[PDB]
């Protein structure tokens, strides 16, 4: 069974080294990055990478939430209920992991780092409860995989 | 309204790299 902790870690260890950042920095949950290239996983991290790239390259072209500790929670909850309303599909779960990306970053830049696990954690918790039967209905990472990767 | 707004940009640029899974019916 994927974990989803080890997606997230991985996705935000990505967008954080980007900006010159270190996830080691700001949590004590490591991630498996000793696997085969060959595996699954590693191929699902990899397709997650790039797909993240390729949504923020999109967004930017085409397009205030004023991050606080004290309101984090309810904008990422907020921003991701809505996200989902209406349906979920792979995409979308792309933009979550962006947008949690974007939160990171922003976090560290604005001196309220400790959001960094916290917001680590509020993702991987969404995907196990409320973006899972989703994935399981529809081929799970590996069909995420053979269609981003 | 900002949450709003975000959301729906993130979720319209969600759709544009997406509708990627074949539709068996």
């Amino acid at each position: 069974s994927q974990s989803n902790r080890e997606l997230v870690v991985d996705f935000l260890s990505y967008k954080l080294s980007q900006k010159g950042y270190s996830w080691s920095q700001f949590s004590d949950v490591e991630e498996n990055r000793t696997e085969a290239p060959e595996e699954t996983e590693s191929a699902v991290k990899q397709a997650l990478r790039e797909a993240g790239d390729e949504f923020e390259l999109r967004y930017r072209r085409a397009f205030q939430l004023h991050i606080t500790p004290g309101t984090a929670y309810q904008s990422f909850e907020q921003v991701v209920n809505e996200l989902f309303r209406d349906g979920v599909n792979w995409g979308r779960i792309v933009a979550f992991f962006s947008f949690g990306g974007a939160l990171c970053v922003e976090s560290v830049d604005k001196e309220m780092q400790v959001l960094v696990s916290r917001i680590a954690s509020w993702m991987a918790t969404y995907l196990n409860d409320h973006l899972e039967p989703w994935i399981q209905e529809n081929g799970g990472w590996d069909t995420f995989v053979d269609l981003y990767g | 309204e900002i949450i709003h707004k975000l959301a729906m940009q993130l979720r319209h640029i969600g759709d544009n790299i997406d509708h990627r899974m074949v539709r068996e019916d």
